[PDB]
């Protein structure tokens, strides 16, 4: 994003606009936290691609 | 000049009347024996709530008698003070020792 | 999930949830949707050795 | 042996509990001769905010004195205490005292972070966080054993109506009382209503929402459900707090008056104008149980404890809850069964059994409810007064623990968890481990 | 530009309010605390499952992908057991370029 | 453990950050207690030279009672202050605290 | 005397008219109403410039009642120095502690 | 800079000495009947320092 507005409310404005952003769906590269590398060459995970 | 020993005597401005290092010994100098003659009107497990008043009415009259002992409680706590549009509010847990020549 | 009669659990939410926790990209698990009548099937492989 | 396998293998090196602050715990819990003013004191702060911040100095002295006396850390039956002493009293402490407070809250929040390494991203199923249907502590579903809050019983209330949320408190359903004070005593009824008597200062009051951070209850049943059943072997008992009487002998008071051409004697011994002289003792008052005690305490910082007069609490109101198993769990033969795990707002955890002191009887102040099978003392439940003298022997095989506060087979916890806090000698810092591990959700 | 670094959280205060002084911005995802970020005046009720597990960086501040250090870098700080001094020469050997 | 296994590989040898010297910063980053007095220098230091060699005396106060008190590292929260932590006040800090 | 409930009060003169003493007292015991009939011609965020000069001010008189109790202040730092032509220049770094017997 | 600068200095005596203890001593910034809610000096105590 641009940055606008002034330093303290820079973090709310960011959070009460995505809030449903974030709560859609899982982030990649966290979701990613947890795999194994063998797991990270199976189908399973779609990133393969 | 209330007497323990008959329940229906026991009131706040009787407690009161006997400071707090009277209460001190008020309470060993009583006699054994018990008068279920004459039962609170209110009942007898109100002496019990009626027990913890007394002293702590006479808490805070006791440190008036340290009135020149101690200081004035501040907030302990933020969001207590007089105006916060200039400085924000600390609170002050005191750990101080109040005493006063 | 090859196989069916057995009672799904009570949220829609969740049951559907598993389910595509797992089936998904499992070497065996059904590629389309279990057909009612006869059988799942198991995805083609595209060679052997 | 297996599961000290498991466990000591996610010791992998989060985080250990230094063995000085080990001894000096177990120090704590296997003390016989423990000063009874402590007890007195956690009834009297019941968790309060402004409560502490106005007792805050007491506090200070009654540590360094007992941890330069039997140098044992003190307060650790209660987390809502150990919890404050590391935030509020930060330098008041000595160098060492404090290592003792730092460990257990970060050895708190190392377990915390276990559950968050074996879960899988993804959407939330019953309206639970995903992480809640994979670990027991994240669950709603519980409540800590010991509540001084309507807090928690709030968001447990809140659950999904398919997981179902009743209490019986003394019998009846939740009801969340506002404030207590002087006047609000009520300290024998068995209704649902439930004090909050817990809050920063006298501005900001509810019963309907918390004024505090969002992990509190987790850290709460991490603490209670995994380190004191590692470190006191499950000798200690949850006990029914009598506030009739504390207070009480609180507010007695010998504070002697104070000359303006004199100083504010500190000596406890040598002085016969401080509060604890012997002279100044008149049996069973504050500075009188003191020396029973043996704990040093100022006559002036006596006076703080008139802030009794500006907050009281009620009593120890039995809890049943119930809940309906998982979002994740629940299947159309499952839905039937329940499961029952009581609790106590506004309790305490006795810690060792004192009971052949004639001058300290057993039914004075604190009465005892075996809430959990977790918690139930040998010689604590069996020298309460009037225990039936045949089940002396089979007292000490079982818990006792009272139907109205729940059962084995419907709790949460089963008993074989109990004996794996017994039976394990992997020590204290490889069975916090080892029980978190037990604590995941089939 | 005349920032300041918060060490270690302490939310507790009812002394201190979160929003007296200092307010709080998590410039880049090495620097959010779990506990900070979650504990802000107002933080969406619903957010703090997740925002447990991921770090929350105001796009104004920088993305991840369009940053110089993508996820892993903190993890491997998290995770890493090697000890203090084993660390962080691994992580001086973790920016050297491709 | 490759990310180690290779900057364990680096740690020839070069330097070793002492143990005790490795206690310390932790129970600063780990302070509940660390106190906000210290935050307040920061930002009126603001990096500046001469405002550090103004409260010069202030730091040590402030320093060896911190020291004192929990044993252990202050003002870790930002570089410039350790610098200037060092290449001024020698003697004044206790042998142990430099 | 300012009186801290109305913000249009407050200039430099009416703070600076009052000492480092009655400073800390008059904040705590303001009145917790506000006025919205008359506020501040340059906005409340102009004023807020303008009590952060009077406490520098006071911290000044505070220093001032405090100057007979302190040295001569030296440069803390080479460069500045009336000869550097024959002898460099040196900067007193202040550990010292100023007081006047 | 501005609760640095909310000040209780108290004035020293010509014949009194310079307060290093700040519990018995009346004219240490930090003495208790000094400290007054919220100051700076009640935040050196606030902080312990």
């Amino acid at each position: 994003a641009a940055p606008a507005g002034p330093g303290a409310d820079m973090q709310q404005r960011f959070l009460n606009a995505w809030r449903q952003r974030l709560a859609h769906g899982r982030v990649r590269w966290v979701a990613e936290c947890q795999m194994t590398a063998e797991q990270f060459m199976q189908p399973d995970n779609a990133n393969l691609a | 000049a209330p007497q323990f020993h008959r329940p229906s005597t026991i009131t706040a401005d009787n407690v009161r009347a006997l400071g707090m290092r009277g209460l001190v010994l008020a309470t060993n100098n009583a006699q054994f024996i018990m008068d279920n003659s004459y039962p609170h009107p209110h009942g007898t497990q109100g002496a019990v709530r009626e027990f913890l008043r007394g002293q702590a009415a006479a808490l805070t009259d006791l440190g008036v008698t340290h009135a020149n002992n101690t200081f004035a409680p501040q907030p302990m706590f933020a969001g207590d003070a007089a105006a916060e549009w200039l400085r924000p509010s600390f609170g002050l847990k005191r750990t101080y020792s109040p005493f006063v020549v | 999930y090859l196989g069916r009669g057995a009672p799904p659990l009570l949220d829609n939410a969740a049951a559907v949830y598993l389910r595509n926790a797992v089936v998904a990209g499992n070497r065996l698990g059904p590629a389309q949707p279990l057909p009612v009548f006869g059988c799942a099937q198991v995805p083609r492989r595209a060679g052997m050795d | 042996a297996f599961r000290d396998a498991r466990g000591l293998e996610l010791g992998v090196g989060r985080h250990a509990m230094a063995p000085a602050t080990i001894a000096a715990v177990r120090g704590a819990f296997e003390d016989r001769s423990y000063p009874a003013v402590f007890y007195l004191l956690q009834a009297a702060i019941h968790g309060s905010e402004h409560v502490f911040c106005a007792l805050a100095r007491l506090v200070t002295q009654c540590i360094t004195s007992y941890w330069n006396n039997t140098r044992c850390a003190a307060f650790v039956n209660d987390y809502s205490l150990v919890s404050y002493i590391v935030t509020y009293l930060g330098g008041d402490l000595p160098e060492e005292c404090m290592a003792v407070y730092r460990d257990l809250v970060a050895h708190v929040e190392a377990l915390a972070q276990l559950v968050d390494d074996f879960t899988l991203p993804g959407p939330e199923l019953g309206g639970q966080a995903q992480a809640e249907l994979n670990h027991l502590m994240r669950d709603p579903a519980l409540l800590p054993p010991l509540v001084w809050d309507c807090d928690g019983l709030m968001r447990h209330a809140a659950l999904d109506r398919h997981r179902d949320c009743r209490i019986d408190a003394g019998g009846h359903e939740p009801v969340y009382a506002a404030a207590c004070n002087v006047a609000t005593a009520d300290f024998n009824r068995n209704d649902g209503r439930l004090l909050h008597n817990t809050q920063a200062r006298a501005a900001d009051a509810a019963d309907d929402r918390p004024h505090r951070p969002a992990d509190w209850t987790v850290h709460h049943k991490i603490y209670y459900y995994v380190l004191v059943p590692a470190f006191s072997r499950g000798r200690c008992c949850t006990a029914g707090v009598r506030f009739d009487r504390v207070y009480a002998t609180l507010q007695n008071m010998v504070v002697p008056e104070i000359a303006p051409g004199e100083e504010c004697p500190s000596d406890p011994v040598t002085d016969p104008a401080h509060p604890l002289h012997p002279a100044n003792l008149v049996a069973n008052t504050v500075n009188a149980m003191f020396h029973n005690g043996r704990v040093v305490v100022d006559g002036p910082a006596m006076l703080t404890l008139q802030v009794l007069a500006h907050n009281m609490a009620e009593r120890t109101t039995a809890l049943l809850c119930s809940a309906a198993p998982d979002a994740g769990a629940n299947t159309a033969s499952t839905a039937n069964m329940r499961i029952f795990d009581g609790a106590l707002h506004a309790g305490v955890l006795l810690m060792a059994p004192q009971h052949l002191d004639h001058t300290i009887q057993n039914g004075e102040y604190f009465y005892v409810l075996p809430v959990h099978a977790l918690f139930a003392g040998a010689d604590h439940v069996a020298n309460a007064p009037n225990f039936p003298p045949a089940l002396r022997d089979l007292a000490r095989h079982v818990p006792l623990v009272p139907p109205a506060l729940g059962a084995n087979y419907f709790s949460s916890i089963r008993q074989p968890v109990v004996q794996h806090a017994r039976e394990s000698a992997a020590g204290e810092n490889a069975l916090t481990y080892a029980l978190m591990a037990g604590y995941f959700k089939m």
